[PDB]
DNA sequence: CAAAATTTTCGGAAGGCATGCTCTGTGGC
DNA sequence: TATTTTTTTGCCTTCCGAAAATTTTG
RNA sequence: GCCACAGAGCA
């Protein structure tokens, strides 16, 4: 029975957040080219890395 | 280069106010943890 | 000049879908978040969710 | 007439004194009044916390409501120990309160963060989002992704 | 009565140490030893004899600093006023709009006790070149900038607003946006268009800095 | 907006239904060749 | 009158990974429509690996358009950029 | 557990194999009517898609 | 108030009436209880359980004050115990509660 | 001042919404 | 034609009298 | 062939 809460979640998540983008000058931007981050994270580093 | 809100350089002695935080301290922080690893090295050197 | 070249590729690259990495990241872990019930700090009534 | 309340806060259930491993008491309570607890005399008001979120941005302002964001969610990962990274939370609390108030990832939040019209009718209320952008004239730019 | 008098008591000086540390933190001219001030002196000096609040007696007026003034050139001094009627009639409010139009403060900070009447809440627009703003002893217990959860919100002036446009390049609709009537817009006293500066600090890096804009 | 001649109320008003193609509503053939199952918005255009 | 002149260009110096797959994926485009290559193909037939080799040793004519926010761009040169 | 010889190199296995008959059932889920494959096949006629 | 009528057993209700006075009239049949003279209550005894004395015991092996109880009407003891306990703010005096060794009656100064 | 118009509050009813893909068989016009 | 059961649960906003509260007239 | 219904597979 949690699968179906996981996937709306998911999706409504996603839905929510899958506009933004690191543009060129390390600021993170909506599509309507509106600030919600100006440096990602407070430091601009990749989690991944 | 540390600049004020205004966009003039800072003097040395409120360098570390809080209003004059901008979005290279990051690099700042990182410059210093690595100073202060190969300090703690070279005193590790010198202790022994 | 190896602690600089792993901080110069540890930034995020411009570009990058951070948000979708960001919704997947908070979507996923809720599939394997099986149940627990928890107390708050010794106190075997509170119940917090 | 004796279900009347003659003393203490008309939202709190119940109230426990938590003797901690330090050995000092904290007074922790069920409850919705934040403002009356960090008011009462004896309580100190600058470390009185919630995990409710919209109670700390009534109270205290949208910064803190975006640090209640993360310091929850961050809790509620680390109890499961599922080690999520914090930059993605600070992310999440980041769109959730960039608009001047905590919206919400609901139909009713997206229906107020998003100007796009076929990203919000691709979601939930497709007839009702298409007919109101019809009837309001506006002009959805080709930017988003979806 | 130990309850009916000296809670009141505790609590309208704690209520005049936080106005006192807001007016402070507009830039206006309040020495520091005022703020600290204790509760013996402020019974000896804002009390009645037998021990009752002077609400009337405890209103004042604030000038702005040189540093503030140079930074803003536009500021002007205020009054805050603490009434005494326990409702807010149009009366009162009308008769404080008349004292802060005549006077010609550049604002004015009115510190209610129980609760505001709609009809005297349509006031507050009523005097064109000055801002009213309305405040409840009961939200004025306790600091709200000095909590854990708040950080730093400095407020810029437009020369460095216009320093920030130019650098990252934008338009002032594309900032973050914070409401005004929020508690922390309501203590710094932010009007429409004004830009503050938020001094994160988060455990992954350290000290960061946010901006966002009054709406 | 009212720049525009479709800007007016007595738009949201039906006085003419724009009647679907058929390319959108297609008659989906059964097994039995004689009869053709008609879509539910063709059999309203007619009852319309 | 948006193109950034070379000295004052503030962009990274480094191939994002979006940049190389955008790249390999052009030039294997402009191989399949046949175009001439510029590196000693082994006998390689696929578009893809010979884009491969053509970034391998930066043999390759084309540059990234980098478009700021405020519209203006900036031109960098594939061979000029670190990978 | 027996002692079991490898097939492939002949020696002695260095662990006691546990060695039995166990009753198996096989399912009637077989990959012969599980594998799918189409590249380019019917397509809708309302939407024209597969 | 619950109470029946005896000639029917159906509910009593007060009434004013033309006179002003209530009387237990029952709108069924012809029955009225006049109660002038008489109290009529009906008593919810509410449950009282056992709660601790929360300052019980910390009168013992402390220090004494010659502080007159307030009862002075009553009694004249002048010893009492005291003690000290912060329950309010750090930048407000600290509370003082006494306890009279010969008449109790507890209180709390300042 | 109390009638009377006006504004705000507070309940209850009414719609909207709720994992992904995949595979068969049966029935009815 | 008129006897006549439910077959998830939780959450959410909009609407709308009704009632409480406040302002406004006479 | 269309439409519902029913069962089944994988976490
Ligand atoms: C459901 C509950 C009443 C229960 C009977 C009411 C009474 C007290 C109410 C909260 C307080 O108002 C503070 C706060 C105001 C914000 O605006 C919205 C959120 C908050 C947290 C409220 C939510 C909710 O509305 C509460 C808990
Ligand atoms: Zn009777
Ligand atoms: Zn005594």
């Amino acid at each position: 029975v949690k699968t179906a809460e996981t996937g709306y979640m998911s999706r409504r998540l996603m839905k929510s957040l899958e506009d933004l983008s690191c543009q060129y000058d390390n600021t993170v931007r909506t599509s309507a080219n509106g600030i919600v981050q100006f440096t990602y994270g407070g430091d601009g580093l990749d989690p991944l890395e | 280069v540390r600049y004020d809100n205004s966009g003039c350089l800072v003097k040395r002695e409120d360098l570390n106010k809080a209003e004059y935080v901008d979005q290279y301290d990051a690099e700042r922080d990182f410059y210093h943890s690595l100073r202060e690893y190969i300090n703690g090295k070279a005193t590790a050197l010198a202790n022994l | 000049e190896i602690a600089l070249f792993k901080y110069r590729k540890a930034r995020l690259e411009p570009g990058t879908a951070i948000g979708a990495i960001g919704a997947q990241s908070i979507g996923e872990p809720g599939t394997q978040m099986t149940l627990k019930t928890f107390h708050f700090a010794g106190v075997a009534s509170m119940n917090v969710t | 007439l004796p279900d009347v309340v003659v003393k203490g806060l008309p939202d709190i259930s119940r109230a426990v004194i938590n003797i901690r491993d330090d050995g000092k008491r904290e007074l922790l309570v069920e409850g919705y009044g934040l403002r009356d607890v960090m008011c009462t005399d004896g309580v100190i008001g600058s470390r009185t916390t919630t995990n409710h979120v919209l109670e700390v941005f009534s109270v205290l302002g949208i910064e803190a409501a975006r640090y209640s964001i993360i310091r929850e969610i961050n809790y509620t990962m680390s109890n499961h120990g599922m080690s999520v990274d914090p930059r993605h939370i600070q992310l999440l609390g980041d769109v959730m309160t960039y608009k001047g108030e905590v919206l919400g990832i609901t139909r009713f939040g997206l229906s107020k963060m998003r100007d796009s019209v076929l990203q919000l009718a691709s979601f939930e209320k497709t007839t009702d989002h298409l007919f109101d952008a019809a009837f309001y004239m506006k002009k959805d730019a080709v930017e988003g992704v979806s | 009565m130990d309850q009916e008098n000296e809670r009141n008591i505790s609590r309208l000086w704690r209520a005049f140490r936080t106005v006192k540390e807001m007016v402070k933190d507009r830039g206006y001219f309040i020495t520091q030893e005022e703020v600290e001030l204790p509760l013996e002196d402020f019974k000896a000096k804002y009390c009645d004899s037998m021990g009752r609040p002077q609400r009337k007696m405890m209103s004042f007026q604030a000038n702005p600093t040189e540093e503030s003034i140079s930074k803003f050139p536009d500021m002007g001094s205020l009054w805050v006023e603490f009434c005494d009627e326990p409702s807010v009639g149009v009366k009162t409010m009308k008769t404080f709009v008349i004292h802060i139009q005549e006077k010609n403060f550049q604002t004015g900070i009115f510190v209610y006790q129980n609760n505001i009447t709609p009809s005297a809440m349509k006031l507050v627009p009523s005097i064109p070149p000055a801002t009213i703003e309305t405040f409840n002893e009961a939200a004025l217990v306790v600091n709200i900038t000095h909590h854990e959860l708040v950080p730093k919100h400095i407020r810029l002036s437009s020369d460095e607003k216009r320093e920030l446009l130019k650098r990252y390049r934008l338009k002032e609709s594309q900032l973050p946006r914070i409401q005004r009537a929020d508690p922390v817009a309501l203590y710094l006293g932010l009007k429409r268009g004004e830009v503050v500066k938020i001094i994160r600090k988060s455990e992954t890096s350290g000290r960061y800095a946010s901006y966002r804009i009054c709406m | 907006d009212a720049t525009v001649p479709s800007g007016r109320p007595e738009t949201y008003i039906w006085r003419y239904l724009p009647a679907p193609p058929v390319c959108i509503r297609p008659s989906v053939m059964m097994q039995d060749s004689p009869a053709s199952n008609e879509d539910d918005l063709t059999v309203k255009l007619t009852e319309i | 009158e948006k193109a950034i002149p070379k000295d004052q260009r503030a962009t990274t110096p480094y191939m994002t990974k979006y940049e190389r797959a955008r790249i390999l994926g052009t030039r294997a485009l402009q191989i399949s429509m046949n175009a001439p290559v510029f590196v000693d193909l082994e006998g390689e037939t696929d578009p893809l690996r010979i884009a491969m080799k053509e970034l391998a040793e930066k043999k390759i004519p084309l540059v990234i358009r980098r478009y700021l926010p405020d519209g203006s761009f900036e031109d960098w040169s594939v061979e000029e950029l670190i990978v | 557990k027996d002692m079991l010889y490898s097939g492939i190199t002949g020696e002695c296995l260095q662990a006691y194999i546990f060695f039995g008959p166990i009753y198996y059932q096989k399912l009637k889920h077989m990959v012969l009517d599980k594998m799918h494959a189409r590249a380019r096949g019917p397509r809708a006629v309302l939407t024209r898609q597969p | 108030m619950l109470s029946f009528c005896p000639s029917c057993n159906n509910m009593l209700l007060i009434t004013s009436g033309d006179s002003g006075v209530y009387t237990l009239a029952c709108r069924s049949c012809p029955y009225e209880f006049p109660i002038e003279g008489i109290e009529i209550y009906d008593r919810k005894k509410l449950p009282r359980k056992e709660v601790d004395d929360v300052l019980g015991g910390g009168w013992d092996n402390v220090d004494q004050t010659k502080t007159q109880c307030p009862n002075y009407d009553t009694c004249g003891g002048e010893s009492a115990y005291f003690f000290q306990l912060q329950i309010r703010s750090a930048d407000e005096p600290m509370t003082t509660f006494y306890k009279c060794v010969n008449c109790g009656h507890r209180w709390k100064e300042n």
